[PDB]
């Protein structure tokens, strides 16, 4: 948020500085120090299946998504520890055609072996939001049912 | 990179606080990490039924003060709820929300430096079928380095530095050193002592370095099933002396408890 | 209803901070209530007749931060008088105010959630018929749940918890325990002991659980006007064991001091 | 005059609130000179070779709140560096600044009330020819009057007032105590003992006031070379009743060790 005098918490105008307690106008924060660090993937609906496709940081440090409710706590967990840093790992969570595959170079791997098993506890996402453990970018694709249109 | 923040600004730009900034301030003043919480009940929460009402409740979580307002919570009936408050600094318009869970779920996510959603545990309230039966709060910890206090009033107790040793002093002597605080030690007698003489040195193990007190303390002891007694000599250099009456071959139980400050 | 303070007001509206919410958070961040204060004298406070100049003195009370910057109180002569910061937030244009009473007046007012004036005693100024002959500060009470902490410096006491304890452990012999921070034991013996056995229970009253050591404890007593001395067997389970030579009908009274821990 | 800073502006003018005004306030809340520090790295500072990046570390110094995201300071080769940090309000674009000196240039200059430059160490970075060896970092130091706590846990050690008392009970005997925190004391038996009865009071020198205990302390002694045993009681007057076997002229060496409680 913008910075305003008298507005904002700030030590202005004549020296040493000053900052008035206002009833109502008083003194609001602008913003934080390093505001760039926070993102949301928001999830405002029940989504049953996604095509997300990740692409890891660090080799050989747990790589992939985690779901947290509206308490901030975590329901299930996508992610994979793979030897050397994949281009990107291609996650299809569709039922008929489930895919966990990382790419290197023109290379395919199956990494559905190296997933955390314990971490992915349900296929259903719920109101909440995601994080991106060990991901530089990441491109999502989600759907989403509804009974009659 | 330097980032000023308690400094004047001359063009009202120059020294900008943000809440990030203020709440890593606030937190290192009452020495708290993102675990812990500041709370008080300025008016007694209600239970009506399976809820509580926090009629008047200030919390700092994570250096970030916010105020409860006749805000309720819905319970779990004949359950243990943990009572979180939870900060999730990307929903910009009401950032806290209050949760009570089934498990102390606190996360100590650092929401002031990085990203991500600040889970702690506060209150715990136990329920029955009808209604609230007791509440707990969790304790505020103050984490510090170094205090300089005249007085101090003690309701639980105080956790000192324990350390122990097992010395065999010889010709059939065990002693028990239990050192806290790295001063006050209380010695236990063991074993059968055989064959010493009065003002003789100890033919077994000497004391170690840590538990070797500044002067010679002298540790009256006991014959077991005798009305005879005897007392030792920890001199500073960690020999031991016997000063009690001279023993033959045959070997008596020697018992009984002797304290001594080191400094 | 939640109301956030700390946090970023993305329009600059969001979020304002009125002073009774810095003034609950300043109390709960240095653990004061409405009973204490903060001081600090950066320069002497300086006594002219029956009078007491604050030159340069910070107080905090009830959160509310304020300077005294060469401010005079008027003094009672051969009295002891107790120094009040009073604060009455509808006095908009000045609202603290200092005052010398005959008694320590403080109210303890809660002044960031309700009406009423705030009244602290923050100094005890004593007098002749002409001038200042002592003065001693307010204590500054810091009221902490928890704490964990590397090295402290104690220039008064601690007051820490006391339990005590009489045990008529049987066949005459008495035992008054002390438990301090619930670890230190003192056992004084008293009565006098008859009809015993070496490694015989004493018939009578065993150790409670909250004096039970968690291993034996040998202590050693004294017969009263004798050159002799037993020790008795403090056990876990709370029962006592004589450890003395056999005692016959006529009873010998026992005294002494023997320390332990609990834990 | 009173300067009020935690309160309202109605006309928004009648009680600004400055840099120094604040500074003065977190002080007195942690309870900090200008000489001690509040510190925590958020991020470990990385080292490479003969310079020391700091990554993420908050500091409080003299009160004013600054943050250091990956800056650098330059060290000296194959030597002891103390890291301080330099405040210099006349620099109003840049008033903290870092240096690594010798020695720990700590001046403790009041900056809040007069002018000058706070000079402060926070970081002791130890050095060899090619990089760092080793790093310590400077202790904060927490100044409090009075605490009420629930719970304490010590890492360190807490140290207590003590106090040394050497009277001559009387006949030949010789005490030596030791009062810590005016609680705990232990008597160390020295001397000879001549010409004394049961149940009679000791020639000599009284027990002072300050280590008179509140009730009668039975305390037991041993006599050196032998299996015969002594005690005196310590009366809350200060006299010191002999309680062992009748004595004759020729005098025996007593040594041992007592403790017992004051209140």
């Amino acid at each position: 948020g913008k910075v305003i005098a008298g507005m904002s918490k700030i030590y202005g105008g004549t020296a040493p500085g000053n900052y008035k307690y206002i009833k109502g106008t008083s003194y609001t924060y602008y913003g934080e120090s390093d505001i760039d660090r926070l993102s949301r993937w928001d999830i405002k609906e029940e989504i049953f299946s996604f095509m997300g496709i990740l692409y890891p940081k660090l080799p050989k440090t747990p790589a992939g998504v985690r779901f947290l409710d509206d308490i901030g706590n975590e329901y299930t967990a996508i992610v994979f520890k793979t030897e050397q840093v994949q281009d990107y790992i291609l996650i299809n969570t569709d039922v008929n055609d489930e895919t966990y595959q990382g790419w290197k170079g023109t290379t395919a791997l199956n990494l559905f072996p190296v997933m955390d098993f314990e971490r992915y506890r349900t296929r259903i996402i719920e109101k909440g939001q995601m994080e991106l453990i060990n991901l530089s970018k990441a491109e999502f694709k989600i759907k989403r049912k509804a009974d009659f249109v | 990179t330097i980032k000023n923040f308690t400094f004047f600004s001359p063009n009202s730009t120059e020294f900008p606080v943000g809440s990030n900034n203020d709440g890593k301030l606030y937190m290192m003043l009452t020495g708290m990490d993102y675990r812990t919480i500041r709370r008080k009940d300025w008016s007694s929460p209600l239970n009506t039924a399976l809820n509580v009402q926090y009629t008047n409740t200030s919390i700092i979580a994570g250096g970030r003060y916010f105020e409860l307002l006749n805000e309720t919570v819905a319970l779990k009936g004949d359950s243990v709820n943990y009572i979180h408050a939870n900060i999730d600094l990307t929903q910009t318009a009401n950032p806290v929300s209050l949760s009570a869970e089934t498990a102390n779920n606190s996360n100590g996510v650092d929401i002031n430096n990085g990203s991500g959603v600040l889970k702690v545990c506060f209150d715990i309230v136990t329920t029955s079928g009808t209604g609230v039966t007791s509440t707990k709060p969790i304790v505020q910890t103050s984490t510090l380095d170094s205090i300089s206090v005249n007085d101090m009033t003690v309701s639980g107790s105080i956790d000192v530095p324990v350390q122990t040793l097992t010395v065999e002093a010889g010709n059939g002597l065990q002693l028990q050193l239990t050192k806290k605080n790295n001063d006050l030690v209380i010695v236990r007698f063991f074993g059968s002592v055989s064959n010493i003489q009065k003002g003789w040195n100890m033919s077994g193990t000497w004391v170690d370095r840590p538990f070797r007190p500044a002067a010679v303390q002298s540790l009256v002891g006991h014959f077991a099933g005798r009305d005879t007694s005897f007392h030792i000599d920890i001199n500073p250099n960690g020999s031991i002396t016997w000063w009690g009456a001279n023993i033959d071959k045959t070997p008596i139980a020697t018992r009984g408890n002797g304290s001594y400050f080191i400094k």
